[PDB]
């Protein structure tokens, strides 16, 4: 999703179902790619 | 880049909702029979026996 090759229209957004799996997001938050991270009502390291 | 300033203002103004405005709070501690008495009610004492 976040690398994925060709991305879609606002109009035709795509969803990707994930689950029954482990989510590493701690290598997102030290990523230092991206221009903003936000998120609501968690943290984003609390994630893990 | 993951840094923020912990200190944020509050919206007191006159025309936002209740659940925004300013609430003056007053909490009253105290300990009560822990040391001898300095502050007392507007009570009546009377003699001995």
């Amino acid at each position: 999703v976040f690398n994925a090759t060709r991305f879609a229209s606002v109009y035709a957004w795509n969803r990707k179902r994930i689950s029954n799996c482990v989510a590493d997001y701690s290598v997102l938050y030290n990523s230092a790619s991206f221009s903003t991270f936000k998120c609501y009502g968690v943290s984003p390291t609390k994630l893990n | 880049f993951n840094c923020y300033f912990p200190l944020q203002s509050y919206g007191f103004q006159p025309t936002n909702g209740v659940g925004y405005q300013p609430y003056r709070v007053v909490v009253l501690s105290f300990e009560l029979l822990h040391a001898p008495a300095t502050v007392c009610g507007p009570k009546k004492s009377t003699n001995l026996v």
